[PDB]
């Protein structure tokens, strides 16, 4: 009932939507072809928080595919689970930003928002109960961080009392793959800081680690990191889909982990991935579960916590546990780590249980956590931005094409006061 | 002990085709017009007279007319499931619609078949000897409703005089309303019901939308929904002169009892309990409950707060086992309340009939079967609200003269426009004359 | 022509009469027994071109009326404090932008005027106020028909009495 | 038992017509052989309003063909369905006149509408009790537009109580076709605001571009550009021949949308509208029925909806449905749009229903509205008209025929105080 309409952008998001909606399809049971192919009846009861009921069991997600090249479409509807989306969702300007950000947010969006947004109007106004938004794109690209932003800022002014939880790929050090990245970034964490709600901030740099050293995977294609992703995504929203022993929304883990309204860049994690070859030997409880989630080799960003104080954390387990259990077992890790968790916030752990897990596991868990190490990333990115403009590098590209040359100052202001209103709670 | 029926009109038509099945269902007979020989189910050797003939070898007819314009519906009831019921010359149906045109249904149309559909009526009330009084079912929202319904009113009066007709007549909701030149057609109609009916039993639609969204939980409804409602609030207002009962109320006292004045005669219907087949069981349904309910605000069949207001003569009628001890509790209550206030030269208002017939039940239906049921009918003071509301938007076409040019082109004209106009004004300063 | 509800309620009850006089005459006739409806249609259209004149009257004398009275409430915007002679100031300028702006030189002075005392506020109207000032300059400047300048104008004159009509902007719009 | 008899006059009202009559007696259930073959009863009750039997089940359709070039009825003759028209309702001379509306409507007037009265009058009084008459054609052509305006002139003055549905094509303003496009125009006005019952107007590019966004066709042809409007010919006509909650006839909808006599030009519309591809991925169902019903880029007009005020607008609906959520659905747009509606009427909305869909559906709508945008659709004929008569062009074409410049006088004249009237009711 309470709703959340999925906006991918760019085309990290259009790869990364895909994944995710074919890895939730079968979590549901719903064949490629549309139609429900389930086996228990538990699935069907919440299949409204992401999908429409189009002719007789035609089951479809609520999704907008927002891009400005038709290359990346046409590769999603080629692939798998392509036939399950509407095809007027399918949106696209055919010209292409070029990772131009003022082109993306200035030129060619000026001209793809004005459909987009009806489209996303439209689903908004054939929802009944709209819980929020999901968004996913990246931060280093021109359609991604520049339209991106501005159909954020476009959702906030126009429904200012839903929440956007926004999946954010962000450029790190050294995993970069194109050269404007800063300018890219900082402009858009611009207003990602004052419109969106929920900055979940991933990097390719991490997973690329996680398949190196705990998947132990030899050549991983981007396959497997939207897998990763995709698994991150279905454990957020899963009390929105199965009862659970305890509940905790998309509205409860924002006022949890939200102290001030500057500090809303989270990171995540995802218990347990296996190897394929020690899943065999490791047999999986609570405390295992928790070892996996604070294990700092298995967050997915670039900001190592043992160099930063945790202001919020939160667990979001998935199997059917002992709440005793759960809770000791935080209150173990509160208590040991005792140096890295706010002196003046008690209990900092927050955690909910449902009672479904994934499929084909019989125990799961997810990691949501608020820290002051964070703030790495955004030092990492305005040394590069202080770099690049301090001999006027790449700037005619964005000058020419409609923004002045005091807007890049304004980032470059709001990433240092940022960086020290995390010193300062640190 | 007889009474007949006529049904004008679109929403007439299609109310006493949901009424006939109810009537032929709780009288035990067949579809097709005779009772079963073995299956036997109550007495009712004069039970089934009233409403029903029986023509010699077992074949009761109903004494009704139906009559409508557009044969559409007529032929749609001659070929339904019920083309044995009705005799094959009841079902009255011309050639050409009046299509929401007042003046056509009522000057140039009307005026050729009310000559056919009287003289049915008189060689159908030839047939009886116990004669009650008429009862009429249209909407004023139409031209066959509002014209050839005041037609037939006006030279059924003239004809038969004393006799009582009671009106089931359908105004248009407040705000939701089909038909757009509908003003018109009410306040003609009006202008009819007002010096040619005894007492008028106002319904509504948005009101029975609320209540089988409220309590019936359909969320959906249609006019198969409304009409089987409407039909039960006829069957409990007319069980009395077809099944004995401790108390046995029959149609004169509804007017020497709830008529105080020759022309304050506007009826609000309430119905308990509207329940559905699952709160029907887990809830405990007695005297002071469904009572209570009947006498809700939002449950009467015409939108209009009864708190503005005053009561003055309620009659409550019901059905099943109840006892005279718990009734007379239940109105005391009804009196003590805080919501309602009573008008002033009235100390006794309520009338209460009983009946030992449960109410009935349509395979299909949404109102499972249960113990009891309350049926009240009230002449109240806060209905200047529905005609007040209904003038303001009459007033809003008139002053430009809209569609005018399609009432005197058949007949009408603005004469008695404005006669209709201030017709309503007197009516509605009556009711706050009364009202003090 | 009418400027008062009092005139209009005048003028519909002339008509009335006068249409209760025609139908007691085509009554008191009491001849032509089937000519009689069409005499009455024919009469019914007369009254319908009749009420539609009335209408057009109506729209003429209200929107007259909404100028009157937008200039009676700039007049009550004056009767020395410093908000009531910023009042003043900007009834002037309200006024100038009112008068025919016959001469293109004196419009583009009073455009520029105006934009000055706006650009000092500058938080949502100023953009499409601005927007416009420099649309009207310069489809002047390039060379257009004034004439053609003309709901351009109208949004010009409109956006500057919201602006009027505005607290901060006018720091005495409390009043009303 | 009510009858309509079908006049169809030049190549549009040829085409059309044609189009019409395979819809319909496909609806009905008859094949081109002349047979019966509808397998529910619902289809029999009704067929005398469109056919007449002959002998033997040769159910002939009650309709007149007329125009003067042999071609039309050739190709007619020659077309699927078209071996069930009678040869004697081919009343038809054999010159040819060609977007001459003095030629068509003055010289041909005389030789040819002395027979094509005789055959509409003996066709008329072959029924018992007629309905009305339903005429389609065009307004930029020579054949159709001034034939037929006669004819409709001389049907008026023989029968004066019968309902008049004109289903009229007028010129477009970008669709250049012919250049007495105004001429003709102004022409067949002047003549339809003084005799005909309702003009439901329509034109090309609307039509052209329904096709292209709401259909997505590539390729529209007239085939299905007259299948459009064949559908809602068909639509309309839905009491007369179905039960259902609420019925209404022609004379119902006039009461309804006509407050003046002179404001009868109906803009027309028709939902369910979409593509083959996305014919999958919608659901049918009143709330979205009704939003496409209430759209501007939905309509069969180039006049923009919401440029003014609707005086009155009609919803016929088919289906199983629910009359409380049609009502609901009507109230609220009206409350929504309360701006674009009229303020001295309420309820200027009228809905009516059945409970028979067309064939090969399920649930379907029309939509019928009187709305004072449609004052453009004649205001770019009147201004090319004054263009064109301030140099008198072509007009020798009309003086040496018989007509004069007071027919374009008073062609103009009567054009632009309905024009005024429409503003003044803004
Ligand atoms: N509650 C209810 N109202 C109905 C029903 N059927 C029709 N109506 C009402 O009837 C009105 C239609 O106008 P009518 O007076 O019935 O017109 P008609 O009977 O079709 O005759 P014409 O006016 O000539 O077309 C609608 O506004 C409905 O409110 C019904 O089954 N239940
Ligand atoms: N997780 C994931 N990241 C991707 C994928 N493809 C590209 N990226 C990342 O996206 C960044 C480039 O973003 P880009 O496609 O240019 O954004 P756009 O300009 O809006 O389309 C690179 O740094 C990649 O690391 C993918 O399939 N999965
Ligand atoms: N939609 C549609 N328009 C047509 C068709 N045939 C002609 N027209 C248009 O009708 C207008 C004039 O019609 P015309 O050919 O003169 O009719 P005629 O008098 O019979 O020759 C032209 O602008 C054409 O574009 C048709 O089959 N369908
Ligand atoms: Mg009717």
């Amino acid at each position: 009932m309470r709703e959340i309409v999925h906006i991918q952008g760019g085309q990290c998001g259009n790869q990364i939507g895909a994944k995710f909606w074919e890895v939730v399809s079968d979590e549901h049971g719903i064949d490629p072809t549309g139609t429900y192919h389930g086996d228990s009846d538990l699935q069907l009861e919440r299949i409204n928080v992401y999908f429409n009921e189009a002719t007789g069991g035609r089951y479809v997600p609520r999704a907008i595919l927002m891009d400005l090249e038709p290359g990346t479409m046409d590769s999603v509807r080629s692939g798998p689970y392509g036939q399950i989306f509407r095809p007027d969702n399918f949106v696209f300007g055919q010209t292409g930003a070029g990772n131009n950000w003022a082109k993306g947010h200035y030129t060619e969006g000026a001209e793809l928002i004005d459909s987009v947004l009806d489209v996303v109007r439209k689903e908004a106004e054939s929802c009944d109960c709209l819980q929020g938004f999901q968004v996913c794109h990246s931060l280093g690209g021109g359609t991604g961080s520049g339209m991106g932003t501005l159909l954020i800022s476009k959702i906030r002014e126009e429904y200012p009392d839903r929440m956007m939880l926004t999946f954010s790929v962000v450029p790190s050090p050294k995993v970069s793959d194109t050269v404007v990245e800063p300018y890219n970034a900082t402009l858009s964490v611009h207003q990602l800081v004052e419109n969106a709600d929920e900055c979940m901030v991933l990097d390719n740099e991490a997973l690329y680690d996680i398949c190196f050293r705990t998947l132990k995977l030899t050549t991983p294609t981007f396959g497997d990191l939207n897998h990763l992703i995709s698994a991150v995504m279905s454990g957020i929203t899963c009390c929105l889909r199965f009862p659970g022993q305890l509940n905790a929304d998309l509205r409860k883990l924002a006022v949890n982990l939200i102290p001030f309204p500057r500090l809303h860049f989270f990171m995540v994690g995802f218990t347990p991935l296996t190897s394929r070859g020690s899943q065999q030997y490791r047999a999986l409880t609570v405390p295992e579960l928790t070892q996996q989630m604070w294990d700092a080799k298995n967050m997915m960003c670039a900001a190592d916590p043992r160099h930063g104080r945790y202001l919020t954390a939160s667990a979001l387990f998935r199997g059917r546990m002992s709440t005793k259990e759960v809770d000791e077992q935080m209150l173990n890790v509160q208590n040991k780590n005792s140096s890295y968790f706010v002196e003046w916030i008690p209990n900092n752990v927050k955690s909910s249980v449902c009672d479904i897990p994934p499929k084909g596991l019989k125990m799961s868990a997810t990691f949501i956590g608020n820290s002051t190490a964070i703030q790495e990333m955004f030092k990492r990115v305005s040394e590069q931005f202080t770099a690049m403009f301090r001999r006027k590098a790449f700037l005619h590209w964005y000058t020419g094409e409609g923004m002045d040359e005091m807007e890049f100052t304004e980032a470059e202001s709001n990433m240092n006061d940022l960086v020290s209103e995390y010193q300062q709670y640190q | 002990r007889e009474v007949i029926s006529i049904h004008i009109g679109q929403a007439g038509i299609q109310v006493g085709n949901a009424c006939w099945e109810l009537y032929c269902l709780e009288h035990g007979i067949q579809p097709d017009g005779q009772m079963p020989s073995d299956k036997t189910i109550g007495g009712g050797d004069d039970a089934f007279n009233t409403f029903f003939s029986e023509t010699g070898a077992g074949k009761h007819v109903p004494r009704c007319i139906f009559l409508d314009l557009e044969p559409t519906v007529v032929d749609e009831v001659r070929t339904g499931t019920y083309r044995q019921l009705f005799h094959p010359e009841q079902l009255i149906s011309g050639k050409e619609d009046a299509a929401n045109n007042f003046a056509r249904g009522h000057y140039t149309i009307g005026k050729e078949i009310v000559d056919l559909a009287l003289d049915r009526i008189r060689k159908l009330a030839d047939n009886c000897t116990g004669l009650q009084g008429f009862l009429v079912f249209n909407a004023v929202g139409g031209g066959t409703g509002s014209g050839l319904g005041s037609l037939l009113l006006e030279r059924l009066s003239v004809d038969y005089g004393k006799k009582s007709k009671l009106g089931f007549t359908v105004y248009p909701s407040p705000q939701v309303s089909t038909a757009v030149v509908e003003p018109y057609n009410s306040v003609l109609s009006t202008h009819s019901l007002l010096e040619h009916t005894d007492v008028a039993v106002m319904l509504d639609n948005e009101a029975i939308y609320d209540i089988c969204r409220r309590s019936l939980d359909i969320e959906r409804p249609t006019y198969t929904n409304l009409n089987r409602l409407i039909a039960q609030v006829i069957s409990s207002l007319t069980a009395s002169l077809r099944f004995d009962g401790a108390l046995n109320v029959d149609i004169t006292e509804f007017q020497t009892n709830l008529v105080p004045y020759p022309r304050i005669h506007f009826m609000l219907s309430s119905y308990a309990p509207i329940i559905s087949a699952e709160k029907a069981y887990h809830e405990q349904l007695s005297v002071a409950e469904i009572t209570n309910a009947a006498f809700e605000p939002a449950s009467m069949m015409v939108k209009c707060d009864p708190r503005h207001g005053k009561y003055m003569a309620c009659c409550l009628m019901y059905r099943g086992d109840v006892v005279p001890k718990d009734v007379n509790a239940s109105v005391a209550t009804i009196k003590t309340k805080r919501t309602i206030q009573f008008v002033d030269w009235c100390p006794t208002g309520f009338k209460c009939g009983i009946n030992y017939q449960p109410p009935t039940v349509v395979p299909g239906g949404d109102l499972a079967k249960v113990q009891r049921a309350v049926c009240m009918i009230s002449n109240s003071t806060a209905i200047g609200e529905i005609f007040s509301r209904l003038d303001h938007k009459f007033d809003l076409m008139y002053a430009k003269r809209a569609f005018v040019h399609w009432y005197v082109g058949e007949g009408m004209e603005e004469g008695e426009f404005s006669e209709a106009r201030e017709d309503l004004a007197a009516l509605e300063k009556d009711f706050e004359e009364v009202g003090a | 022509h009418p400027r008062t509800a009092a005139d209009f309620e005048v003028l519909y009850n002339e008509l009335e009469a006068w249409r209760l006089q025609e139908t007691r005459k085509i009554k008191e006739a009491g001849l032509a027994k089937e000519q009689e409806q069409q005499v009455l249609q024919q009469l019914l259209h007369k009254e319908t071109k009749l009420l539609q004149t009335i209408d057009r009257l109506k729209i003429n004398a209200n929107q007259e009326n909404k100028e009157a009275r937008i200039q009676h409430t700039l007049n009550e915007m004056s009767k020395h404090t410093p908000f009531t002679t910023r009042a003043k100031e900007l009834q002037q300028l309200y006024n100038g932008l009112n008068l025919p702006l016959l001469t293109v030189d004196e419009r583009l002075d009073v455009l520029l005027h105006v934009k000055w005392t706006v650009k000092e506020f500058d938080c949502d109207l100023t953009r499409e106020l601005v927007d416009l000032i420099d649309r009207e300059a310069d489809l002047l400047n390039r060379g257009r028909n004034p004439k053609m300048l003309e709901g351009l104008r109208k949004r010009i004159s409109s956006l500057f009495l919201n602006f009027i009509e505005t607290p901060e902007f006018n720091p005495e719009a409390v009043r009303f």
